[PDB]
């Protein structure tokens, strides 16, 4: 005479005194830190910086998506605190789950576009500049909003308030009926919410890794030649000359490997001349002719009296790229595994309430690590900007 | 801020030649990549050419064979040798560059590590 | 019949 009455297979699954106490406490921390954290991000990025880059648009919408999810968070904290009892009705049930699902798909899709933007702004800054305008930045977002809504559309449909017959506990959840709701609901979160975005983000930063590694390896090969060439100028015997000429010959071969991305045949031929000029200098060092080999190595720098500006570069960028990929991986792979197991329990192989408990006990644990590490995404991505860090520390 | 001083644009006969120089100022370190963009009246901006700090150039199909770009790493100045200036080359030629900070984390929400110039008008009369 | 009480 009202809502749908459901029989629960494993009613005592995930119900523990330590889950009802720790989970709402962590939700309050995520609520306090998330709101205080993300709100200040949207201030600096809009009122202090006026949104003039494409990443600035992605960063603002990334923080607003987290802010929308945090507003519905007080509903889930008390929901867990009441031993999973939902009094908020069916209206807030369809909205709370949709808001959590929408913002989780939107935040991951936004991190995907941010990676594609960094790959374009680094490897091809000149060509991709005219394509990456401010209009495309706002158009990309409304495509993400529509995709995050369409992917979370089954969440607004199959999320009803149910009354368990054998426990008299009214809950808001998904009804995994025997047959006659799609099982692809849990799959979409695994492939569209993790697999597909991770393979695109990893490919972007890996291509940035290989692009920056080639640039720094080439920069260090020239540094290897110039530094060793100054050792010949201050050399004494033929042993100290051959030791430096042997290191320069390997550096010329390593620099011959780098190739961005007839023009490249001229690049490698320019180093075959370099290696060839090192061979003759090595021939004089093997015979024991120091002052003659010193002139052969000094004629090498004939192509080069004003000191020029040095190329700025950081060796710590690889720590950032690796941390960015791992911080996204190890923050969703706990929730993605226990969700994949749920798909096996949903309609398949697993028929045991003893292991269905470890799924419902560790699910809010994985939701907290997914929620806490995602609500800090716009903050830490923003700290990677020298201009953003200065304004944020002033507030 | 990194400013880009441009010079060499003016009214010139069709089929002649012109050289555009763009020097970078206010940059403590070297400039990563520099290039040239032109804005035709009533059109959108177009990439003319670009050159890497190592010497790799990339021209557009609009100026192949007639335009040649080079750079001086000592002066951080790029030259756009525009030979056989056709009346279609009449546009506002902007200078572009990519400059990274001292310890550069390749994230920039203020300028995106991309700096423009004032621009010079290059009018080609026939 | 399974009940998935979790937020997502
Ligand atoms: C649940 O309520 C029904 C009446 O609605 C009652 O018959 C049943 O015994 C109750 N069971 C429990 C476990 O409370
Ligand atoms: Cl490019
Ligand atoms: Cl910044």
């Amino acid at each position: 005479d009202g809502i749908k009455r459901i029989q629960d297979d494993c009613p005592k699954a995930g119900r523990h005194n330590y889950i009802f106490v720790m989970i709402p406490t962590l939700y309050s921390i995520i609520f306090v830190v998330g709101i205080f954290g993300n709100s200040l991000v949207v201030i600096v990025i809009y009122f202090y910086m006026k949104l003039k880059t494409v990443a600035s648009v992605f960063l603002l919408n990334l923080a607003l998506a987290d802010l929308c999810f945090l507003l519905t968070l007080p509903l889930w904290a008390v929901y867990t605190a009441m031993e999973y009892r939902w009094p908020f009705g069916n209206y807030l049930c369809k909205i709370a789950s949709a808001s959590v699902s929408f913002n989780l798909y939107a935040s991951v899709f936004l991190l995907t576009c941010l990676s594609i933007d960094r790959y374009l702004a680094i490897v091809h800054p000149m060509k991709s500049r005219l394509r990456r305008t401010m209009l495309v930045a706002k158009v990309t977002c409304i495509i993400i909003w529509l995709l995050a809504g369409l992917a979370s559309l089954p969440a607004i449909i199959h999320r009803n308030v149910f009354f368990i017959e054998n426990t008299n506990i009214t809950v808001c959840a998904f009804h995994y009926e025997s047959q006659n709701l799609p099982i692809g609901l849990g799959l979409t979160k695994n492939i569209l919410g993790f697999l597909f975005p991770f393979l695109i983000i990893l490919t972007s930063y890996t291509l940035i890794w290989k692009a920056l590694k080639k640039a720094y390896d080439l920069e260090d090969n020239w540094e290897t030649l110039n530094d060793n060439l100054k050792v010949i100028e201050k050399a004494d015997n033929a042993a100290q000359v051959k030791d430096a000429l042997t290191k320069m010959r390997a550096a010329a071969l390593d620099a011959q490997k780098a190739t961005p991305p007839p023009e490249m045949k001229d690049f490698r031929h320019g180093f075959d001349i370099l290696v060839g000029q090192i061979d003759d200098a090595l021939k004089l060092a093997n015979e024991g002719k120091v002052k003659e080999a010193q002139a052969a190595a000094e004629q090498l720098k004939t192509t080069r009296a004003e000191i020029q500006k040095n190329k700025p570069r950081n060796d710590d960028i690889f720590k950032i790229i690796m941390a960015i990929v791992l911080f996204f991986f190890f923050s969703w792979i706990p929730h993605q595994i226990f969700t994949f197991l749920d798909v096996l329990i949903q309609l398949g192989i697993i028929r045991d309430c003893r292991i269905a408990d470890i799924v419902d006990t560790a699910m809010p644990i994985t939701i907290c690590i997914a929620y806490f590490n995602n609500c800090l995404n716009p903050l830490f991505y923003g700290f990677l900007g020298k201009k953003f860090k200065r304004y944020f520390l002033q507030l | 801020q990194v400013q880009l001083q441009e010079s060499g644009g003016g009214l010139v006969q069709a089929g002649g030649s012109l050289r555009l120089s763009c020097a970078a100022s206010g940059n403590i370190f070297d400039v990563d990549i520099m290039g040239w963009y032109r804005q035709a009246p009533g059109k959108e901006r177009e990439l003319v050419a670009s050159i890497t700090d190592g010497g790799s150039t990339d021209y557009a199909d609009s100026v192949k064979g007639r335009f040649t770009i080079s750079r001086d790493n000592a002066k951080n100045t790029v030259y756009l040798q525009m030979n056989s200036l056709k009346p279609e080359d009449t546009a506002v030629y902007y200078c572009a560059a990519v400059a990274y900070p001292d310890i550069p984390t390749y994230f920039d929400y203020d300028s995106d590590n991309f700096y423009w110039g004032q621009g010079t008008q290059v009018t080609v009369s026939s | 019949d399974r009940v998935y009480i979790h937020p997502f």
